[PDB]
RNA sequence: CUCGCUUCGG
């Protein structure tokens, strides 16, 4: 009697991303940001006044984003598609307007619209002009509908806030130190100050180590200090067991050896302890008690809060550290830092209220100091900040920190890098999958280990095979399928449902309730809510309430019986992902349930206030056990997985049967068809980007993984079918390579396009000169322009439709040498190409500054050949070894010749039967006209394709009988035949192809230059040298290192033994002694540069005998 | 000498000359694309 | 071991480039630090007197 | 972007079978036995027309005009 | 002019990410190197 | 051009 199952609820997965999933965390991030938290920073600075002429002052009260505008137009807006934004080269921004009230002459004035800044405006959220858009709309605005959003568009570049990771804040970490050392730390972080205090264990009694304490100073001092005095009391709070007490006496006996017995001795001393910071201006009577209660009450456990001067709550919460340490001083329970429920994420929408915030600042800053600076001198014509309000902080601040990246908060002392990131337009996979990135607090700057290692924390939430293949493997992390990202709640009716539901006031008691083993610390986001008895209950009433809808359903409850801490945890930033909820043994969806949603009845939020699916947190689902089938539902079942295939991510869900595969395979397919060559979007003819690759004839696959479906691949394939041949052929495919069919890149296959640009400007100098394009210099001897002006039209700008060679000027751009005649010197636009380009299209605007932009749209046709890297979906990447004749292919009974042959070879040491599969799956599919279907931890089964295999009259397992077309015999063995979804990569040898003349040298170092865009040669690297010396080859090393790169004759004085030039020595004021030598360049350089630096070397020359 | 231009949402054919703001009759849009070139252009079929 | 003069490196090791496109040049931190060095040494000549 | 006009590995013209391929789909035909009235016999043109995505026209839904 | 055959023919061609400024007429490679 | 930063490739 097998568990009923209920088939349709995979339809569950759609419905919740028609509301949340890929992309909707950055929008929803946004939209929250410039919907509320705007109001509240405002809120938080509306007013503004200087200490000079008081009753004068400036108050906020509403402010406005708008929508998206252009300042082109002489002091008027106009609306503005992304995609002008995009050509253009301008930001896509809204202007930050705010109504005032103010006092010029102490007579009230408000403005009811006043511009203020500009922010830059996230694609499709709540304010851009593309969202509820039809796609007859998109198309009218040049916008793909298919595109993800979600992105800034700032000076005409695509730039992509990547989610941020860090440890989550105020929250205990026991830890051990490099000497081995089980300590403490918390790193307490409020709205204003980050303080990481810690708790040391050095020599067998505890110091707390604080940033503002010139030396750690023993816990007991600090329990005194803090008000409780009793050392019975402060055993007590530590805990009563007998061993707690053995660990705790040397603390208490250190204590005693002082004479610290009360508050006031104990303040005294931490005063004494206490150090200055950099002379604080102003001095309240030589403050030093009064410092040390400050410090305990406000620096030291921020998190922790003192009503008044009360440190009760902070002397438990200490205590309880101290337990915590002395009970993981024994069994070594070391909490563990990759652990995710102690992860944390922040969107774009965090990162930008702190800019935001850290922006006005300044901006109310600078208005106070002019105010400071105008009114008390000035005239009666009384000083009105209007006249002052620069506009320009703020979008200037705006736009460089996301173009930049680089992110500098004094305020908050954080100074980040590589926040953004350019949006990767090689494929729609590409763009999707970067949108869904996650950057690590560590960086690839070191070899760490931990964090780099696939938690098992990462279940649900981050994909497990997507990662950079590279020196970042672990450290970008991408997100799953299903998954969401909680928002902060107001945390109000959390502590009102726990105080009504029986936790104990921690003040009321004392500390010795801690130890006994049924009682329970129920914690509040690091802040101790009280004690519980029958924490059962407790937790079981939390979730229901949570259920029934009176709490927000992001809220989480966790237990940990081993600390006996139940924590609720309500910030935003956490994980969190849809279960359906199984009670006895029967989940709350039912088949009528699922029939519903598909009439559509019900939606998602349906489900979710009916108690059939909620969210569960890491910390949560730690405490829950899941059945990922109905079949696994056993009696101690809590919660059911929604779809098992929703693990994977969105790269990794292009990978047809992943789960038949080894998982260094699905990572390297995720990395190649991040790089896969295809369709962008349907609006990719009229974008105009740096760079695009185009597939002439793209196909969906046949073996769709539903993940294709929902994310629409099938819509912008980045590949194509190729009758693929697994057989060993011409020994040509020796490692990796394969042969490809020539009569098939004859008829297509494979064909690409290259789209680069070429942009130019002509700028109006501050002079009233500007740059002008000449028109074409004809020849007059055959009264047609020169071969380097051939292709340009009569206003000097080449036009589209001719073909451009190397070394011919695109746009014959000449300008001003003076900023009395203008003097004019030619800068032409030249191709620098290997092959011809045929110029597309060339756009031409003018910016507000009389800016004139031009850009060419130059496209290249390719065609495989030999060193084109080819992937097969499956991690199989191969460079084209042999493009051999279609003749010479061995053919079937039916007539078919394969396009690519690969070897057999590459497949026992990877063991890629998912690919097998595939080949097997779209042979049939492609026989009865269906999609199979390739889903991660399912799909069509061996058996049934098998099945139509043999009703369709081909072999049951794809090997077919071949003949050999070169020698016209039957093959000994059977062929494996069938379709493979083959994608072409953007690596190719046309644009790898590298050769280097002479050419041109470094200034500093006379050697060649470093880059091929720069024409520059290869290095010998260290080890290089190091195989030359093995070899003992001494005159080729010679000739490489000093003849072929930077040879030099300096001339050296044989007298004082220092440099001269042209046969004379001006130290020693002679030319008798001077004598050329041949030196490497960079030789004489370091001579200098030690020179230089008084490290005087002196050459004593010889001759050569 | 007639330079002629094509809007980018009118694709009304501009005459403008030289150190014109770029703009169109009966539109406001400032992308104006070049007209394709009149002359013959050879293309191999491989 | 006590210095009194700054030898001041040829042209060579500090490269200096026209970026006509503004108007500035990119200099090296050499330059810079030696133009303190001689804005030093008026400086306390400047005092003293 | 368009229907290729050959099939890349046997070669069989297949550019004049698409549109009314769509006529079989715009009538009640399936798949499978459209492909087989088209003349379809062997795997490579079922492949062809079966994987190939019309983007002609959303592509001149962003045209000029 | 050209130093060899006294043509002023001097053409500005790079060749190969060269700059060279060169005679037309004999070929006389006047200056090179940037 | 110099410099840094990212993303790749291997
Ligand atoms: N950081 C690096 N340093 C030196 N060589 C590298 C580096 N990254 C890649 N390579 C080159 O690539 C080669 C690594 O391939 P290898 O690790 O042996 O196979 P693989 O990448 O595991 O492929 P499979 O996953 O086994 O299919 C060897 C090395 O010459
Ligand atoms: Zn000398
Ligand atoms: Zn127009
Ligand atoms: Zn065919």
């Amino acid at each position: 009697a097998p568990i009923p199952t209920v088939e349709e609820k995979w339809r569950l997965l759609p419905a919740f991303l028609k509301v949340k999933g890929l992309v909707k965390q950055h929008i929803d991030s946004f939209n929250y940001f410039i919907n509320v938290e705007i109001k509240k920073i405002m809120k938080a600075n509306e007013k503004v006044t200087s200490d000079a002429d008081p009753m004068w002052y400036l108050k906020y009260l509403n402010i406005y984003v708008g929508l998206p505008d252009v300042e082109e137009s002489f002091n008027v807006t106009r609306p503005v598609s992304p995609h002008e934004c995009r050509l253009r080269d301008m930001t896509y921004s809204a202007p930050i307007t705010v109504d005032i009230e103010y006092t010029r002459g102490s007579q009230r004035i408000i403005r009811n619209a006043l511009p203020i800044g500009r922010m830059p405006i996230m694609l499709r959220s709540s304010n851009c002009v593309l969202t509820g858009k039809t796609p007859a709309e998109f198309a009218k605005l040049n916008e793909c509908p298919l595109d993800p959003g979600g992105y800034f568009i700032v000076k005409g570049v695509e730039k992509v806030i990547l989610i941020q990771e860090q440890l989550s804040k105020n929250r205990i970490i026991v830890e051990a130190d490099r000497k081995g050392a089980v300590g403490a730390s918390v790193t307490s972080s409020t709205h204003e100050k980050k303080s990481r205090t810690n708790m040391a264990v050095k020599q067998g009694r505890f110091y707390l180590r604080h940033n503002t304490l010139s030396e750690d100073i023993p816990i007991v001092i600090i329990f005194k200090a803090m008000g409780v005095e009793s050392d019975q009391e402060i055993v007590q709070m530590i805990g009563t067991e007998e061993h707690v007490m053995a660990a705790f006496g040397p603390s208490l006996e250190e204590c005693q050896k002082a004479q610290i017995f009360t508050q006031m001795q104990a303040l005294k001393y931490i005063g004494n302890k206490v150090r200055r910071q950099r002379m604080w201006g102003g001095g309240p009577k030589k403050t030093k008690i009064e410092e040390a209660r400050e410090l305990l009450a406000s620096t030291i456990l921020t998190h922790v809060p003192v009503k008044e001067f009360n440190f009760r709550a902070k002397c438990i919460y200490t205590a309880v550290m101290v337990r915590r340490v002395i009970l993981a001083q024994g069994d070594n329970k070391v909490d563990d830092r990759d652990y995710y429920g102690n992860k944390r994420l922040e969107l774009a929408g965090q990162l930008l209220s702190l800019l935001f915030e850290d922006l006005f600042k300044k901006f109310n800053s600078e208005m106070k100091k002019i105010a400071d600076q105008v009114i008390p001198k000035q005239r009666a014509a009384q000083f009105d900040v209007v006249k002052h309000m620069r506009q320009d902080q703020i979008t200037n601040g705006m736009v460089n920190a996301i173009s930049t990246g680089n992110w500098s908060l004094k305020r908050f002392k954080m100074d980040r890098q590589g926040v953004t990131q350019v949006l990767s337009r090689l494929s729609y996979i590409s763009a999707l999958g970067m949108m869904t990135r996650i950057s690590s607090q560590f960086e690839k700057t070191r070899k760490v280990s931990g964090p780099r290692s696939l938690q098992p924390s990462q279940w649900g939430m981050l994909c497990p095979s997507d990662t950079p293949e590279g020196e970042a493997c672990g450290l970008v992390k991408n997100l799953a399928l299903m998954t969401h990202i909680t928002t902060d709640m107001e945390d109000g009716p959390i502590v009102k449902l726990a105080s009504n539901l029986g936790v104990e006031d921690v003040n009321l008691l004392c500390g010795e309730e801690l130890s006994y083993p049924n009682v329970f610390l129920v914690f509040l986001n690091g802040n101790i809510l009280g004690v519980i008895r029958d924490h059962k209950k407790l937790v079981n009433t939390f979730r229901l309430m949570r259920r029934a809808g009176y709490i927000n359903e992001f809220v989480s409850i966790s237990t940990n019986l081993t600390d006996r801490c139940v924590y609720i945890s309500s910030d935003g930033g956490r994980l969190c992902r849809p279960y359906i909820i199984v009670k006895k043994q029967k989940p709350a969806v039912t088949n009528k349930h699922m029939e519903e949603l598909a009439q559509g009845y019900r939606n998602f939020e349906d489900f979710l206030h009916e108690s059939l699916v909620e969210y569960l947190d890491v910390n949560e689902e730690n405490d829950c056990n899941i059945a990922l089938y109905e079949h696994t539902i056993n009696k101690d079942t809590t919660h059911l997985e929604i779809e098992p295939f929703t693990l994977l991510g969105v790269c990794a869900g292009l990978i047809p049967y992943p789960h038949h595969n080894q998982s260094p395979r699905n990572t390297y397919q995720c990395a190649m068809g991040k790089q896969a060559m295809g369709t962008i979007g349907y609006n990719q003819r009229n974008r105009i980007d740096t760079l695009m690759y185009l597939l002439a004839y793209p196909q969906k696959p046949m073996v769709k993984t539903k993940t294709i479906e929902l994310i629409e691949f099938e819509k912008l394939p980045a590949g194509q079918n190729a009758t693929v041949a697994v057989m060993s052929y011409s020994g040509y495919d020796i490692e990796d390579a394969l042969v490809l069919n020539k009569a098939s890149l004859d008829r297509g296959f494979g064909r690409c396009l290259v789209y680069k640009n070429a942009k130019c400007t002509l700028k109006r100098y501050t002079n009233q000169t500007f740059d002008k394009v000449m028109g074409p210099m004809l020849d007059a001897a055959t009264r047609k322009p020169i071969w380097r002006h051939e292709i340009l039209d009569a206003d000097g700008i080449c036009s589209p439709g001719e073909k451009v060679e190397n070394k011919q000027v695109l746009v014959n751009k000449s300008m001003p040498t003076v900023t009395q005649q203008p003097q004019y010197k030619d800068v032409p636009i030249t191709y620098k190409g290997a092959t011809d380009s045929y110029i597309e299209k060339v756009m031409i605007s003018s910016n507000a500054e009389d800016a004139f932009l031009i850009k060419m749209l130059l496209r290249q046709t390719r065609r495989p050949e030999i060193g084109d890297k080819f992937s097969s979906r499956h991690g199989q990447k191969g460079v084209c070894g042999l493009i051999v004749p279609q003749e010479d292919m061995p053919f079937c009974d039916s007539g078919i010749c394969p396009d690519i042959i690969m070897n057999p070879h590459g497949f026992p040491s990877r063991m890629t039967v998912g690919k097998l599969i595939e080949l097997l799956a779209g042979k049939a599919g492609v026989l009865d006209g269906r999609f199979h279907y390739g889903t991660a931890f399912g799909g069509s089964k061996v058996k049934d394709v098998c099945e139509d295999l043999v009703r369709h009259g081909y072999n049951y397992l794809g090997k077919d009988y071949v003949t050999s077309g070169i020698t016209g015999e039957p093959l000994e063995a059977y062929i494996y035949f069938g379709p493979v979804y083959y994608q072409k990569l953007k690596h190719m040898v046309l644009d790898k192809m590298h050769a280097r003349a002479r050419g041109p040298r470094a200034v500093l170092t006379r050697q060649p230059t470093e880059g091929r865009s720069r024409d520059g040669g290869l290095r010998l690297g260290e080890m290089e040298r190091d195989c030359l010396i093995g070899y003992g080859a001494s005159m080729l090393l010679l000739e490489r290192l000093m003849i072929s790169s930077d040879a030099f004759e300096v001339d050296v004085c044989g007298q004082c033994g220092l440099l001269g030039y042209s046969g004379w020595c001006h130290y020693c004021k002679s030319s008798c002694h001077v004598s050329s030598l041949r030196i490497p360049y960079a030789c004489k350089l370091l001579f200098q540069e030690l020179q230089s630096m008084n490290i005087i070397p002196r050459l004593k020359l010889s001759k050569y005998n | 000498q007639p330079m002629i231009y094509i809007c980018g949402e009118c694709h009304t054919e501009n005459e403008i000359k030289s150190r014109d703001p770029i703009r169109c009759r009966e539109c406001g849009y400032r992308i104006m694309y070049k007209k394709r070139t009149k002359r013959l252009v050879v293309f191999d079929a491989r | 071991l006590i210095l009194t003069r700054l030898l001041v490196p040829p042209l060579c090791i500090r490269p200096s480039v026209v970026s006509d496109l503004k108007s500035g040049t990119n200099e090296d931190d050499l330059t810079m630090k030696l133009t303190e060095i001689i804005f030093l040494n008026d400086v306390i000549k400047k005092h003293r007197i | 972007m368009i229907i290729p006009v050959r099939c890349f590995t046997c070669g069989k013209i297949v550019g004049n079978k698409w549109e009314a391929y769509l006529g079989l789909l715009q009538a009640e035909y399936t798949e499978g036995d459209a492909l087989d009235a088209l003349g379809l016999k062997r795997y490579c043109c079922r492949r062809m027309l079966l994987a190939h995505v019309d983007l002609i026209e959303k592509l001149l839904n962003y045209a000029p005009l | 002019r050209c130093p060899d055959c006294g043509s002023t023919e001097l053409v500005e061609d790079s060749h190969y990410s060269q700059s060279q400024l060169v005679c037309s007429d004999c070929g006389c490679v006047v200056t090179e190197g940037v």
